[PDB]
RNA sequence: GUCGCGGCGCGCCGAGGGCCCGACGCCUGGCGGAGAAUCAGGGUUCGACUCCGGAGAGCGGGCCUGCGAGACGGCCCGCAC
RNA sequence: CGCUGCUGCAGUUGAAACGCCCGUAGUUGGCCCCCCGCCGCCACGAGGAAACGGGAGCGCUCCAGGCAGGCCCGUUGGCCCCGCCGCGUGGGACCGCGCAGCGGGCGCGGCGCGCCGCCGCCGCAGCCCCGAGGAGAGCGGGCGGGGGCACCGGUACCGGCCGGGGACGGGUGAAACAGGAUGAUCCCGCCGAGACCGCCGGCCGCGCAGGCGCCUGCCAAGACCGCCUCUGUCAAUCAAGGGCGAAGGCCGGGGGCUAGAAGGCGAUCAGACACCACCGUAUUCCCGGCCGUAAACGGUGCCGCCCCGCGGCCGGCGCGCGCGUCCCGCCGGCCGCCCAGGGAAACCGGGAGGCUCCGGGCUCUGGGGGGAGUAUGGCCGCAAGGCUGAAACUUGAAGGCAUU
């Protein structure tokens, strides 16, 4: 039974893609198959941000934002609940939940 | 697949049939000649033989019984056959190394029923058919 | 032609002696030692070995130091580059 | 490339009839296609066929009357004994009474019925019902 | 009401040259009024090879993969 | 499709239906033939001749003005290229690949492309020889290729 | 991977038969 | 030489003749066809024996008689038994 | 038993498209000339034993029989079937191919001629199917992580050299083993090697697949699009034959940072000699050969022909329009969804559709499951192995997709 038309990967017009590493499992995953989430979360927590902004002795300081692209393997991502098993019909459905 | 269908492709069609007709297990058994050479009953309905020993075979599960059989050495090819003597208590009719005619179980060289390894079965003992002995139509 | 089918091309002399490993190794070293190399001056493939480490181009009439069995050794090629990069960098 | 041209066109005619389109454009044209179309027009399975002649192979525009169930090609163009043309009809055509197997004869391209009428065997171009 | 026999000219043009009922030139012979001459120079719309205006030494045609652009004052279409 | 490639493409040139000589014509058939003859005297591939005739002049198709092909015009006058322009242009393409291969010892891709071009010279040679355009002795070989192109 | 490990085990038997034949030779 | 053509035997002179359209080699519990069996059609299967044609009379050879047999209910020899 | 498939089988997933490409045989080849010549083809003859199969006629008492019988065809026992790939005759649709310039007289030229020659002789319109939504070649402009060689950036892991400042550092699920007052970790400054090209990086693109990403100079190419450029069937697919082919491996150099098959050591367990630490050889990288395999997969060969909507993306090219990387086409590919249609269904629908209403062409592969990819022979390799490839024997399911 072919579970998915994509075959789990977004390789189209391709034969090979770059290998990447699950950030927790440290396993080699094809780049297309990897989760590839992106986070632009700031460096310090929202509460600390008010305390730090009052403390800062430089005017116009804003909290630095930290940017990373989290790539997790299927087993790593489903276990830490980055993605979730979906119903047969809901598997076809895409879009950020 | 186009199944090579051209007006001048008649050797290809013939060649494909002769090569791929050998894939069928039944056509292979029938026309390879391997059965004829290896058959204890080689192109014979039945054969004469001496009973090597009277040994029952335990039946394949689920069925659970000791189906009395006799190992038989054939006069024609000196090969040993395991032949199931049939009906009830008919092994007693046979004595060790008695003349025995044996015919295949009826699956054309395949084992019939729970008996393990029984390509054949006993039909006659020392000139008397086992049913004839069983029904007492003809005594030993 | 191809008088020796296998890699007994220069090692036919040894005959049935010394073992396959020695003859295989000798194929590479011997073929390299009697090969003609290109002189960095004559630019003609006329460099041949005189002794271990000494190579002469018959036309350029220039003798150059080299590897025992090749005009240029892999370690040396790398060193010349490292010395050039460091030299250019220092100036 | 195109080895059989009739088959490619007839398949198009059947495909247009499936989507209920009266006019079809057949890109490759041939005298055999021409004759095959003429026979279907006589039996009224198809209507007037107009060939747009081009300086190349030619294209045919065929108006359909919506009355053809199926057409076909027999590859290779077998040799049929005149006596056994009935066997070809019994299997390929439905009913002895309805349907036309189209043949080619030294006399000319002809209907299976006409072939029986003069008892001349030939090669089967294709079949239409 | 559409009969393939008579294709609309404005629709036929939209179709690829080969796809059209009659395979035909997709391009027209143009005639350009020269900057240095008053005489039309018949040119191809999709010409690539440099075409020199009569007398003027330089090519008046700057080629492109499709219709060639022109530099000097030119004319549009056949004249 | 595309011989030694997998691409399928139709970028052909569609000829005019009316086989009409140009209405906008200042060229007599004798004028047209002479220009093809003189371009050949200077020395030009036939494909180039039809591009000069179409761009500098207005002869859209030579067949339209004079009922003959461009090579047929050059055979009649006698300035016919001995090796046909299509073979000659593929032989040139191969020689160029081999020269590049000489510097690039490990260009495996170039070697693959070369086998393609060689095959298209070999297939075309077998056709031209059967047509008798090419002499029965003619053969494409690596050594002779350099000289045959010159 | 039982099939991968089964192919590996046939290989070993194939070598043992091939080598045993040489000792017999 | 034969009833006769032929490498059919011999000398001589050349360099052929075959083959992926399967040669050659090998195997066959291979007589061949007329026919037989089974069966919508197409196929499949089998050809000891009636009819025909072959081939043999334990096995190889070799022969005379005759119009015709390389005969075996002829002869001769080698080999078995 | 259409489970041998010519009719008439299957290969996405039940068995099964060669990993990929060139390629010789082989097989298949768009249209197109009416008018004959050879083909093949089809019909019609002729001739070549019956029995046999069919069948006319017939009461063996009925029959299986037999050609008999009856107050008689000249009583019967007809007639068909020796596939006769031979033969003769017609037709020319289809199907293969045909190289000659033809003529008029000399010539009625040795029983009718014809052949060969000789005569521009003035008779001939004396002589080119065409331009495949086939293929090859050209030109033009863009196209892309396509290839080789070349050059070189950047941190990071790692080592090394200071300087500072100070007890732990590591590692983990928790631990433990190694590191540290010869000052570790940590910080910064350098210094050197080797690997790798991050985030941009994708329903992006490119390559025959395998595969493809620093500066990407310079060297040849490749599709695609455009065109009133050129050629004129030059084609499609393919045994035999060649090339290429991830990783692992191998032979021999160069290198050697990082991970790390082996191995060693902590732990964990009943035992792990496994999963998790920690250390680390081969290897990983480069060059020169091998090897020839992968779930080399779209698990779907290739060349076509048609086939409905709804959008996206990339590469050209046109149609316009105030006018914007806008619209609309043509597109060459990459894709999603889907009405019919198809299927055992999952699902395909740019096909897995046009198929029991079964036939475009070509090449490969499968025939219940094991035994077995074994045995043996071959070939190839240095090896590991790869390629080809059984049989005895055994046995009622194995398997697919779905439902609860």
């Amino acid at each position: 039974p072919v579970k998915r038309r994509n075959n789990g990967r977004s390789k189209y017009n391709c034969g090979h893609t770059n290998i990447v590493r699950c950030q927790n499992c440290h396993r080699c995953v094809p780049k297309d198959k990897v989760i590839k989430r992106f986070t632009i979360r700031n460096i310090v927590d929202n509460t600390i941000a008010d305390d730090v902004l009052n403390a800062c002795v430089i005017q116009g300081f804003a909290i630095p934002k930290l940017y990373n692209k989290v790539q997790y393997c299927v087993s790593c991502s489903i276990h830490n609940h980055i993605v979730r098993v979906r119903s047969r019909e809901d598997r076809k459905i895409r879009t950020p939940p | 697949s186009g199944k090579t269908s051209g007006l001048y492709t008649a050797r290809k069609l013939r060649t494909i049939r002769r090569i791929q007709r050998w894939a069928d297990k039944r056509y292979r058994k029938a026309h390879l000649g391997t059965w004829l050479k290896a058959n204890p009953l080689e192109g014979a309905c039945m054969a004469r033989g001496i009973v090597t020993q009277k040994i029952g075979i335990s039946a394949k599960q689920p069925n659970s019984a000791v189906r009395k059989a006799v190992r038989v050495q054939l006069t024609k090819n000196s090969k040993k056959i395991t032949a199931f003597v049939p009906r009830d208590g008919s092994l007693t009719y046979i004595d060790n190394n008695d003349e025995v005619l044996v015919a295949g179980f009826g699956r054309a060289g395949r084992a019939v029923g729970d008996i393990p390894g029984c390509r054949f079965k006993v039909i006659k003992v020392a000139g008397i058919g086992l049913l004839a002995l069983f029904l007492r139509k003809r005594e030993k | 032609m191809a008088k020796r089918t296998k890699k007994v091309g220069l090692t036919g002399k040894y005959g049935t002696r010394y073992g396959r490993a020695a003859r295989k190794q000798l194929l590479k070293i011997e073929t390299s030692q009697k090969a003609k190399y290109t002189c960095p001056f004559c630019a003609k493939d006329k460099v041949r070995r005189t002794a271990c480490g000494i190579w002469t181009c018959r036309s350029c009439s220039k003798t150059m130091a080299g590897g025992a069995y090749s005009l240029h050794t892999e370690p040396a090629n790398a060193a010349r580059a490292t010395i050039r990069r460091l030299r250019l960098a220092r100036e | 490339v195109r080895i059989n041209v009739l088959r490619d066109a007839l398949k198009s005619i059947c495909n247009a009839q499936r989507i209920g389109k009266k006019q079809v454009i057949v890109r490759p044209s041939s005298k055999v296609i021409i004759e095959f179309l003429q026979l279907m027009q006589k039996n009224g399975y198809i209507s007037d066929f107009a060939v747009v002649d081009n300086h190349r192979s030619n294209r045919i525009v065929v108006n359909l009357i919506g009355r053809l169930n199926k057409a076909g090609v027999i590859s290779p163009r077998f040799d049929i004994p005149a006596n056994d043309i009935e066997k070809w009809v019994v299997n390929l055509l439905p009913s002895r009474l309805f349907g036309h197997i189209i043949l080619t004869t030294s006399q000319g391209i002809m209907d299976h019925i006409e072939a029986q009428h003069r008892q001349i065997g030939g090669k089967v171009i294709g079949y239409f019902y | 009401n559409v009969d393939l026999l008579y294709p609309d000219p404005v629709e036929e043009q939209r179709k690829h040259k080969l796809k059209r009922l009659v395979q035909g030139p997709n391009s027209y012979f143009l005639e350009i009024k020269c900057a240095g001459c008053q005489d039309i120079v018949v040119v191809y719309s999709h010409a690539n090879t440099p075409v020199f205006c009569p007398g003027c030494t330089s090519q008046i045609s700057i080629p492109t993969g499709g219709k060639c652009a022109f530099t000097s004052q030119v004319e549009r279409y056949r004249q | 499709g595309r011989m030694h490639a997998p691409g399928k493409g139709i970028s052909r040139s569609a000829i005019p239906y009316t086989r009409a000589p140009a209405p906008w014509n200042k060229y007599t058939p004798e004028d047209v033939c002479e220009q093809i003859y003189k371009l050949a005297k200077k020395g030009t591939p036939p494909s180039q001749i039809g591009l000069i005739l179409r761009d500098q002049f207005a002869i859209g198709q030579v067949k339209n003005v004079t009922g003959s092909k461009i090579v047929r015009i050059l055979k009649a006058k006698g300035l016919a290229p001995e090796i046909p322009e299509d073979l000659y242009c593929m032989i040139k393409k191969a020689v160029a690949i081999r020269k590049h291969l000489e510097r690039s010892r490990r260009d495996k891709d170039s070697k693959f492309r070369l086998i393609l071009v060689e095959s298209r010279i070999h297939r075309l040679a077998r056709y031209y020889r059967q047509a008798r355009r090419l002499p029965p002795t003619f053969r494409y070989k690596s050594d002779q290729a350099a000289a045959l192109l010159a | 991977m039982r099939a991968k490990w089964a192919k590996k085990r046939m290989r070993k038997l194939k070598r043992k038969r091939r080598h045993m034949k040489a000792r017999s030779k």
